[PDB]
């Protein structure tokens, strides 16, 4: 039932992620140092300017992206960014402690740092019960590339001109996805699995609205514009 | 709006 199309799809996304993910987080020491109001800004911006850039590394090998427009393409990464990053974010998060580990002390994040870059609970609290209820899927690396695959062709971005074309492109990965989960997920964790992460797609969207209200109020001090990064307010907006 | 860094990344 999968077909080897779909069988190299998945050995596409699975190279690509492996391209644009370093477990080691080695790249965390050319940030500007982590300082524990507002003090991990510096911090976090750099933080998610590198994970931008990943995503779009990302999002360049998903099969079908490429045939998309320049304008397309950039509408669709400069929505879906901040999605992917919450779900490759997951890899790192722990729920032992309910927060994000990289490897060492100094690059482990937890609420407060969250909070000490201006972001409040009307974010935070929901975007803890989106990790944990992602780690509780327990997905496949196979499921986990082909979500953020999925998440980021959505024809109903705002801004999409061809969304027929995006739709077909995602449609391609969709059926993919539930061919995926039918053959090679076992029950009972494959129960209703293709709902479950349907539904973590819609919580992506309620989540970058809220971080979309905060970072449009942080970023309209200027002060705080500062300290962002250019890539950052390119994509995120000024 | 033009984003000649998204567009320099996208290669
Ligand atoms: C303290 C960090 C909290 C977890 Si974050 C969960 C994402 C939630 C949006 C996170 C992001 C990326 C990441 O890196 C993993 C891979 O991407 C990199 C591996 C690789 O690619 O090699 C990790 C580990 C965590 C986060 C980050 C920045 C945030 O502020 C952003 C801003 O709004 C502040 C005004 C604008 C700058 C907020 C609010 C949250």
């Amino acid at each position: 039932k999968l077909s080897e199309e779909q069988q190299h799809i998945i050995a596409i996304l699975l190279d690509a992620h492996h391209k644009t993910y370093d477990p080691t987080y080695a790249d965390f020491r050319d940030f500007r140092p982590p300082v524990r109001p507002l003090s991990m800004l510096p911090h976090l911006a750099d933080l998610v300017s590198y994970s931008i850039q990943k995503v779009i590394g990302f999002a360049k090998m998903i099969p079908g992206f490429r045939d998309l427009t320049s304008d397309d393409q950039i509408v669709l990464l400069k929505s879906s960014a901040i999605e992917v990053i919450m779900l490759r974010s997951n890899q790192s998060f722990t729920m032992d402690d309910m927060s994000w580990d990289c490897g060492s002390q100094d690059y482990k994040y937890d609420v407060t740092d969250v909070s000490k870059a201006g972001h409040t609970l009307e974010l935070i609290e929901p975007l803890i019960k989106f990790q944990v209820g992602l780690k509780k899927l327990n997905l496949h690396e196979e499921e986990h590339v082909l979500l953020m695959a999925i998440c980021i062709v959505s024809p109903d971005r705002p801004g999409v001109q061809d969304a027929k074309l995006v739709e077909a492109i995602q449609d391609r990965l969709s059926n993919t996805l539930q061919t995926y989960i039918r053959c090679r997920h076992p029950p009972p964790g494959s129960h209703q699995l293709y709902a479950k992460m349907i539904q973590k797609l819609a919580d992506l969207r309620s989540l970058n609205e809220e971080h979309s209200k905060q970072y449009r109020s942080l970023s309209f001090q200027p002060e705080n514009s500062m300290k962002l990064t250019p890539l950052v307010l390119e994509v995120f907006g000024n | 709006k033009n984003h000649p860094m998204l567009m320099n990344l996208l290669k």
